[PDB]
């Protein structure tokens, strides 16, 4: 036969615009395609995007940024008035630390 | 966090019980709802992590990754339904099943409290990806691409398993909280050096580190579009997440074991950026872009500073979004002209203006235009490297110039010039493709508006 | 606005004007179908000079392969009209 | 007529039901880790005249 | 004269743009109106000291009504 | 740009091209018109001095010498017409050129405007569809057995034939499309 095998020919690609000039590119069935467009748009842009962005914008301050700012204001006020240094090099009281006896 | 895991497991029978013509609609709607639910994980604390149970916990590093995974599922669904139209119903359901299983494994991987469970899930992510690539790829190179993807990964991951069981026999636990609180320094001995290498090489090959990246162009070019999306956006970030987790027990040995990987990352960053300048395949260019950005992420993780960790987190999220968008943009042209060669279809801005705008925005985020989170991450990493050593700016500086060059080269080659005369089958952009590009790009700028949500636990 | 919509009559008028400002061509003996070699007795160099004069008049160059072929004012006018998309 | 509508769109309750079941199971899991409720040095508190537990 | 100008089909891009605008506005105009109404008619809380013997609720530690909710 | 090229140029063709190039570059050097006319007449006299050389070898040697002199003495920044391949407006309007097949994909609402234009378009398309096979067969007949040797195409000869391969030459976008 001068052939090697029985095979279907490679078919041409279908244009969704031919049977549906406003086809939205979701499906060949116009009704299913239209509703796929609608659900994608509503649940992506209207619900997740805008409402999720609002939710994230108004999340309560569990990172304690404002609490830390107010605590630092109290500490600075107290230390400035008393004449104490604003900050201490050692964050742990040396009285609770026991260095090794001998360094030689 | 079963309120997120269980709905995906329910996505499975929902897909397998749907009518033959509603599978895409149902999967997309419920995937988007699951993403909305996962959005609640962004409410993180400042001191410790959210410890849901003995098995699952959520940190400020894994919450954006989970949100990215759950958001990426619907986009993959929209991107896949075009070229799967002629497929039978059972095979379409199997494709959706593969995607759902991949999402479930990824969701469980980012929240596992133990390292062995994390290993099991991070290795279970292989089977759906390999099946997707080798079954629904287009060309005959997909088989070799699957083999390369499998064995490069496993040859790195098995020594990690040995090291993990050894560590559990030594310290008595692999729970991450116990590991962090009861951390002890690593001495300088050959046993400790090889333990370091066993704990690091699997994540290095996942990034992938330069010289160990040959699997990535094959796998990311030969895969279908959803495979490429999830391979570039999420699966590469497993290496970075695992490396930031595991480096807790590797100090102070890292102080000098990081040198070869740092040199490889910087020089291979330069090399992969240069490779992007002479590339005839449009998808391979995007793959090598991913390699360069991940080399930057490797450097940031290796130098071990708070600024470098913040930059690494931001860069991983930004790169996931940008690279997924670029892959989808290339797939649109491929579906139009059935060829990946970059200089075949030219002057496309004349024929498709809105798609040209999407191309411009994607390539602008690729080159890290301020104040995008791409640039926030890149600049944090560059500052951390400069503090590490003032001479890194030269290598970092060269990379910035090269990245801009190849990004705009891609843009000008594909969109500008004159349209090829013989190609007359370039139909107008569908609503689906435009919605896909918009859903890629709008979250990027929205995250730019509030950047502390992607800056990690060191913030 | 911009320059007017150039027409075939204007093109022919300008071509004949330039040709009648040429000292080696007699005005009345010149016609719109006059050949440069046969009827007017010009050599190749004169044809090259005429082509350059046409280029100056219309503000655009003509490729040498195309330029060599034109032999009568009709061919020059036709080439100019086809180049500038003139149909009326 | 709702028979066909239900048999065509009953797959739309699986995911919300999974969500509420996951919420319930998370509450149940939280119920098993109360060994230190109202016992930490930072949050130890005297009970109100009416309440029984500080958190659920 | 007036000639025909050959262009690619601008119908589908315009349709997508107006659909995206419609849905985004559809959900984002009510949200903006609600935020404005809440801010005008339910202001932010005023920082005050904890009265003796009172144990505030966990949401009583934030100032914005939407964050508190 | 419109004529099919030949396998090679002839000696007189090369001389004419060099003459045009030299005149243009001399005009670039001589900005003013009277000076240009003076030196152009001098150049023409110099060109036609050796016009009557029957030894082709010495003619080509003189042509070689003249080309070398031109390359040494050319203007580094010669005048270019704005739409010539090096001009400031060379490909300025290429971005406004849209192929005619793009009209096949317009939405029916877009085609609702301009009904008569699209009726004429349908007539043109029917004409092309009817003439294609006759064009192909005429090309088949007129082509030598060993394939074509030049890029020149035959015209129409029969009753209502059309010159083969005409659609993309006739339906060019425009020179000022938008
Ligand atoms: C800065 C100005 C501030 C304005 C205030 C309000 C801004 C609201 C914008 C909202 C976000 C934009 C939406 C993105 C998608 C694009 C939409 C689209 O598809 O076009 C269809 C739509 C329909 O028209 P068409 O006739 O169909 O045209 C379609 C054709 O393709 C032909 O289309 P085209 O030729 O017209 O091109 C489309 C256009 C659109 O394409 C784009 O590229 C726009 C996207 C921006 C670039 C993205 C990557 C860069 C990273 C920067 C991240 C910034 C985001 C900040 C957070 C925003 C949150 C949403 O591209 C351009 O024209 C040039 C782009 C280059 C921009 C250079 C600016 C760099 C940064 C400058 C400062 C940014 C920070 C501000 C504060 C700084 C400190 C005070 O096109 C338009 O209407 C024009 C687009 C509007 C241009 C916006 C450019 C500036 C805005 C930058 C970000 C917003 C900042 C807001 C903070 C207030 C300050
Ligand atoms: C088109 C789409 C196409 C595609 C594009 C892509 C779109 C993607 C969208 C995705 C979703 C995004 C959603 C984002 C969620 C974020 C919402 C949020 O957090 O709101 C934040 C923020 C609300 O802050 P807040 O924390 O909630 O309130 C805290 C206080 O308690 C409040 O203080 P208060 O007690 O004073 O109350 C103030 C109250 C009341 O204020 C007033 O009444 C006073 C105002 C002054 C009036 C005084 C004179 C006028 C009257 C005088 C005459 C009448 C009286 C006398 C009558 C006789 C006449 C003589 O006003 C408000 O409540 C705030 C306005 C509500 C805005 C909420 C935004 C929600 C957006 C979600 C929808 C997203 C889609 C967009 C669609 C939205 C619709 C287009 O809203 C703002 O954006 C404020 C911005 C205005 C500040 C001024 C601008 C300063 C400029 C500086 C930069 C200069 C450089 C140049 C750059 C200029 C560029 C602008
Ligand atoms: C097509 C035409 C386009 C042009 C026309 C557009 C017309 C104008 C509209 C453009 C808006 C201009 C932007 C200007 C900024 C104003 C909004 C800003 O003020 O809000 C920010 C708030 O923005 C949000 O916080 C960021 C949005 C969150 C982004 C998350 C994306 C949603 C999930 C989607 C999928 C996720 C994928 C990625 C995985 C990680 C402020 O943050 P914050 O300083 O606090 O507020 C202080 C007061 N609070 C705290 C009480 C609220
Ligand atoms: C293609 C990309 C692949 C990925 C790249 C992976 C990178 C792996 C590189 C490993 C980094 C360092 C490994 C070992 C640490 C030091 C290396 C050694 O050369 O340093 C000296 C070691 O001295 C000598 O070099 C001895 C080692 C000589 C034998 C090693 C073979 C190296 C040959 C190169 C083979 C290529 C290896 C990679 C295969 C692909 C230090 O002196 P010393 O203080 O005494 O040893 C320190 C350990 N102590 C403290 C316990 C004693
Ligand atoms: C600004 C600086 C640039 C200037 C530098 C240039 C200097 C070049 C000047 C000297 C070069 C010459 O003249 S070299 C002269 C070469 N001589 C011959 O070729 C003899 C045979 N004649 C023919 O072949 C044709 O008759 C022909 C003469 C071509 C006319 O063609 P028509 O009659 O059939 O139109």
């Amino acid at each position: 036969p001068t052939i090697r095998l029985q095979e279907d020919p490679d078919p041409e690609d279908e244009n969704l615009y031919e049977k549906n000039p406003d086809s939205h590119g979701y499906d060949k069935d116009p009704i299913v395609d239209l509703w796929n467009m609608r659900v994608v748009f509503f649940f992506g842009f209207s619900i997740v995007l805008v409402l999720g962005s609002t939710f994230v914008a108004y999340l309560p301050d569990y990172r304690m940024q404002e609490w830390a700012r107010r605590e630092a204001e109290r500490l600075v006020k107290y230390r400035e008035a008393n004449g104490l240094p604003l900050m201490e090099s050692n964050c742990f009281d040396p009285n609770k630390i026991q260095l090794p006896e001998d360094e030689d | 966090m079963l309120k997120i895991i269980i709905p995906t497991t329910m996505l499975l029978p929902m897909t397998w019980m749907s009518k033959h013509n509603m599978i895409w609609i149902n999967a997309t709607v419920h995937s988007l709802l699951i993403s909305l639910i996962s959005l609640s994980l962004l409410n993180q604390l400042g001191e410790n992590s959210l410890n849901f149970s003995l098995t699952f916990f959520s940190d400020s590093l894994s919450a954006p990754l989970l949100v990215l995974t759950t958001w990426l599922l619907p986009l993959m669904l929209m991107a896949s339904q075009s070229h799967l139209s002629k497929e039978t119903t059972t095979r379409k359901k199997l494709y959706i099943t593969m995607l759902i299983l991949l999402q479930l494994f990824l969701i469980m991987t980012f929240t596992a409290t133990e390292l062995i469970l994390f290993y099991i899930l991070f290795e279970a992510t292989l089977v759906p990806t390999l099946i997707i690539i080798t079954r629904w790829g287009n060309q005959t190179e997909r088989l070799n691409a699957g083999l390369y993807f499998l064995f490069y990964t496993l040859a790195g991951s098995l020594p990690l398993l040995v090291a993990l069981v050894y560590i559990q026999n030594t310290t008595g636990s692999l729970n991450f909280l116990i590991i962090h609180y009861w951390s002890h320094p690593l001495s300088n001995s050959w046993s400790n050096i090889f333990m370091w290498l066993a704990c690091i090489m699997a994540f290095m090959v996942k990034m992938p580190l330069y010289g160990l990246h040959l699997w990535l162009p094959k796998a990311h070019v030969e895969a279908p579009i959803a495979g490429s999306m999830v391979l570039a956006a999420v699966l590469l970030k497993l290496g970075g997440y695992g490396m930031m987790r595991i480096t807790t027990i590797l100090n102070p040995l890292t102080n000098y074991m990081a040198y070869p990987f740092l040199m490889l990352s910087m020089w291979g960053m330069i090399m992969t950026s240069s490779i992007c300048l002479r590339q005839t395949d449009l998808k391979s260019l995007i793959a090598y872009s991913s390699v360069s950005h991940m080399a930057l992420v490797i450097v940031a993780i290796m130098i071990q500073t708070p600024w470098s960790f913040m930059g690494a987190t931001a860069l991983m999220i930004a790169h996931g979004l940008t690279s997924s968008m670029l892959f989808c943009l290339a797939n649109t042209n491929y579906e139009r002209v059935h060829s990946r060669t970059m200089i075949l279809a030219r002057g496309l801005q004349t024929l498709l203006p809105l798609m040209a705008t999407w191309w411009l925005v994607a390539s602008l985020t690729n080159l890290a235009l301020p104040p995008s989170i791409n640039l926030i991450g890149e600049l944090f990493i560059i500052t951390a490297s400069f503090s590490w050593s003032n001479i890194t700016i030269i290598l970092m500086g060269m990379n910035m110039m090269i990245t801009a060059l190849y990004s705009l080269y891609m843009l000008i080659t594909t969109q500008r010039g004159k349209y090829t005369h013989h190609i007359n089958n370039i139909k107008p952009s569908f609503t689906r493709e435009n919605a896909l590009m918009a859903l890629h790009i709008l979250p990027l700028l929205l995250l730019t508006l509030n950047p502390k949500m992607i800056l990690g636990p060191l913030y | 606005s911009d320059a007017p919509p150039l027409t075939l009559e204007a093109i022919k008028d300008r071509v004949l004007y330039v040709l009648k400002l040429y000292d080696k061509i007699d005005p009345e003996k010149l016609s719109v179908n006059s050949h440069f070699m046969k009827d007017l007795g010009l050599d190749s160099l004169d044809q090259v000079e005429i082509i350059m004069a046409m280029e100056d008049e219309f503000g655009f160059e003509i490729p040498d392969i195309d330029a060599e072929k034109l032999m009568c004012p009709q061919e020059i006018v036709d080439y100019i009209a086809d180049k500038k998309d003139v149909y009326e | 007529n709702v028979l066909q509508i239900v048999r065509d769109h009953w797959v739309h309750i699986l995911v919300p039901v999974g969500f509420v079941f996951g919420c319930y199971l998370d509450r149940r899991s939280d119920e098993k880790l109360t060994a230190f409720r109202n016992k930490s040095l930072l949050f130890k508190r005297e009970l109100r005249p009416n309440e029984e537990v500080t958190w659920k | 004269k007036r000639l025909f100008i050959i262009k690619p089909s601008g119908f589908y891009d315009r349709r997508f743009l107006k659909l995206m605008r419609f849905y985004i506005l559809l959900t984002g105009i009510p949200v903006a109106i609600g935020i404005t109404l809440v801010n005008v008619f339910i202001g932010e809380a005023e920082l005050a000291d904890i009265p003796e013997g009172y144990v505030p609720e966990h949401w009583e530690y934030f100032k914005h009504p939407i964050s508190r909710w | 740009a419109f004529s099919a090229p030949a396998a090679y140029l002839t000696h007189q063709q090369k001389v004419l091209r060099l003459y045009k190039r030299a005149l243009r570059h001399l005009e670039s050097w001589c900005v003013h018109r009277d000076k240009y006319r003076y030196f152009a007449c001098l150049m023409r006299a110099r060109f036609d001095e050796h016009k009557n050389e029957k030894d082709m070898v010495k003619a080509t040697q003189l042509l070689r010498q003249a080309e070398e002199e031109f390359w040494y003495g050319q203007h580094p920044q010669p005048y270019i017409f704005p739409e010539s391949p090096g001009g400031t407006s060379y490909e300025r309007y290429e971005c406004y050129k849209v192929p005619e097949w793009c009209l096949d994909d317009w939405h029916p609402s877009e085609k609702a405007m301009y009904p008569d234009y699209f009726a004429k378009r349908e007539q043109w398309k029917r004409l092309r569809r009817e003439s294609w096979e006759r064009e192909v067969k005429q090309l088949q007949e007129e082509t030598p057995p060993g394939g074509p040797r030049t890029e020149a195409l035959p015209p129409a000869r029969k009753e209502g034939d059309l010159p083969p391969l005409w659609w993309h030459i006739v339906t060019r976008p425009r020179e000022r499309p938008m």
